[PDB]
């Protein structure tokens, strides 16, 4: 997508998880 | 002894200064009878070669013959190697194609020339080739003799090196180039230094090829030995502008301390076999119509400290090499001097020659400047078993100062590694461009010091430099004076102390008044820093506190927090989760994982306009989003516990 449009500076900063169940 | 000095000459030297090239010469006489004889010829055709031996020899027996020639006709030192071989008389050669170098003699002729060979001129070119780290290249040899030995001592030179050279396989051309085979040779070069052996004629028409080709290119190098390099006037318009070459043409010594240094060996070999045997000088009487010589005696000799030995082959041990580029002025500029082991650089920064001619248009020299951070730019020595920086770094200068009362000082050269250092390999990798990096010797990162800023900051802005692959924070007036490009890693701050915890974050009831809890504790931050500028901008108050806290280093802080000269410290997040990750001990802890903190990224800084912006930031999203950033972060980060 950055080669299609331009970004700007992102507001959030975080990563990838797993939802389970306990 | 009995020496005659015959010189063919356009450039006048005359022949007086060769009588009182005598005189203070052989201060302490061990031969008893020593005359020489100088004579000027004009006319260089060998008729008058052979008539002037025949003359000389039957002049009362001379035994040393001196010569030098102006033009550039290599058979005259074939001539006076048969004139050798059959008077057995040892000639010297001095200057011109007299003294160019041929490729095998022969033990039945005493004739000796004077410099290097091409193996030693070969052994010059790769420490060069070594000096500069230009591992990857090429070989392009054509159909002149004594091309196999070329190959084979660059192939047993390669291995017998501490580099690993990358070494492409060998061009070799057939005859006239059809432009059809030889073709597909050169579309398969891919590398930068060009290595090519060949002979003046068919030099141009390979340049051409490669002008037509576009193989001249800004890091398509050219390196020609001294053969193919000839007339100093006639220069064809077919070389590029920084054409690599070496020979031993020395202009800053002249034939006549030459010559006179040649007298000295020829007397310090006759001196030192007259005591080895009396009957030592015996010539040939006439034209019409030997035991022991000096043919294998003056292998050592050493005369004034220069040592001018001699090998088993011809040559000499320690000769004088010349290293020449061309200009934009079309000249052959001499640039680089040898040691006796070593070798010396002129220009120790190696000039890009970025147009070799008018049409060349070239966008790929990027300046870099950075700074010294600990997890991203490790600057560490050369190694001195190989004078070689490893593979996995990068080479580096820094001007750094002699004294304190002069602003003169060196470009001394280090090896980088590092996390930024893998960045900038993997950015040449992709983007495949060309880097010029080096260091800081203005100070920290940047501060503005009534509108005028300093360091990398003072580098980019002011445009001696362009981009900064080094980490830097970003804040609101450095996004004014250039553009930042996307970030890449979640480094925001915190707070160094020694599971409890007692700070919970920004809204901390410690940061109002160190009198309202029991022990008076400190905090403080690194000088000069945008951290700084962070907390005058949030709380001028924190900086009032602060101005009794300040301290010196980043290690010097580490020291204080172990010993106990400290309480609590202010830096950024990754960088002291680092520094606790690999401390024995482990008893300084962290606070959070940035939640009531900046929660800043590292960007790279690029001017104002810079084409290079948008493949930057296609790049870092490519090395990011494929865990190849993730692989960077496993190598240069240790997550314990």
């Amino acid at each position: 997508r950055a080669q299609y449009i331009e970004f700007s500076k992102p507001f959030k900063y975080q990563g990838l998880t797993i939802l389970v169940k306990k | 002894l009995n020496i005659a000095v015959l010189l063919g000459h356009s450039h006048d030297v005359t022949e007086r200064e060769l009588r009182n090239l005598w005189g203070p010469e052989q201060a302490t006489g061990l031969p008893l009878d020593v005359n020489v004889v100088a004579l000027l010829m004009n006319r260089t055709d060998p008729k008058s070669l052979i008539t002037h031996v025949c003359d000389l020899m039957s002049g009362a027996r001379i035994h040393g013959l001196v010569f030098g020639d102006d033009t550039d006709q290599e058979a005259v030192a074939q001539m006076l190697d048969f004139i050798s071989s059959q008077t057995f008389i040892p000639i010297l050669g001095i200057h011109g194609g007299a003294s160019m170098i041929m490729a095998d003699k022969d033990p039945t002729s005493t004739f000796f020339q004077f410099g290097a060979s091409i193996q030693q001129q070969a052994t010059v070119m790769l420490k060069i080739m070594q000096d500069y780290d230009w591992h990857v290249f090429s070989l392009v040899t054509t159909i002149f003799p004594g091309y196999r030995d070329f190959i084979s001592f660059i192939k047993t030179t390669v291995d017998n090196s501490f580099v690993g050279w990358d070494m492409q396989n060998v061009i070799t051309l057939d005859t006239s180039f059809e432009d059809a085979k030889t073709q597909v040779q050169l579309k398969k070069i891919h590398s930068s230094v060009i290595l090519l052996y060949c002979s003046k004629d068919e030099a141009v028409l390979i340049l051409s090829e490669a002008r037509s080709l576009g193989l001249t290119g800004y890091d398509f190098f050219w390196i020609v030995p001294s053969l193919v390099s000839g007339n100093t006037e006639l220069i064809p318009k077919e070389f590029p502008s920084g054409l690599i070459s070496v020979s031993y043409d020395d202009w800053d010594y002249s034939l006549e301390a030459r010559v006179r240094d040649g007298l000295g060996i020829l007397t310090t070999a006759a001196s030192s076999m007259l005591e080895k045997f009396s009957y030592i000088p015996e010539a040939k009487a006439s034209c019409y119509g030997p035991l022991h010589t000096l043919h294998q005696f003056m292998v050592n000799v050493t005369w004034d400290g220069k040592d001018l030995s001699f090998t088993e082959e011809g040559y000499q041990v320690h000769p004088r090499l010349v290293v020449i580029v061309l200009n934009k002025d079309r000249e052959w500029e001499k640039v680089g001097k040898w040691e006796n082991q070593t070798l010396s650089l002129r220009h120790a920064v190696w000039p890009r020659y970025k147009s070799f001619s008018d049409c060349e248009p070239d966008d790929n020299h990027l300046s870099i400047v950075t700074l010294e951070e600990a997890p991203f730019v490790i600057v560490e020595d050369i190694d001195p078993l190989t004078e070689t920086c490893v593979r996995n770094t990068v080479p580096c200068r820094k001007f750094v100062k002699i004294n304190n009362s002069t602003n003169e000082g060196m470009n001394v050269k280090k090896c980088c590694k590092g996390f930024c250092i893998d960045i900038l390999k993997k950015l040449s990798r992709t983007v495949k461009f060309t880097y010029d990096l080096y260091l800081v010797t203005n100070g920290k990162h940047g501060k503005k010091v009534n509108n005028v800023w300093n360091g990398m900051i003072g580098e980019v802005v002011y445009q001696r430099a362009v981009m900064a692959v080094g980490s830097l924070t970003i804040n609101e007036e450095r996004s004014e004076v250039v553009d930042f490009s996307v970030p890449f890693v979640e480094t925001g701050i915190s707070v160094m102390v020694s599971f409890v915890d007692q700070v919970t974050g920004l809204s901390d009831k410690k940061f109002q008044r160190p009198h309202d809890y029991s022990p008076p504790f400190r905090f403080g931050t690194v000088p000069n820093g945008s951290t700084e500028r962070n907390i005058r901008n949030n709380y001028p108050y924190m900086h009032q506190y602060m101005t009794r806290f300040n301290q010196r280093g980043v290690e010097d802080a580490l020291v204080s927090l172990k010993t106990g000269k400290l309480d609590a410290f202010i830096y950024d997040a990754a960088v002291l989760n680092y520094k606790a990750g690999r401390d024995e001990g482990c008893k300084l802890v962290t606070i959070g994982s940035g939640y009531i903190f900046a929660t800043t990224g590292y960007g790279i800084a690029l001017q104002k306009g810079s084409p290079w912006k948008r493949q930057i930031d296609l790049a870092l999203l490519q090395f990011v989003g494929d865990g190849e950033m993730e692989e960077l972060e496993t190598l240069w980060l240790t997550g314990i516990c």
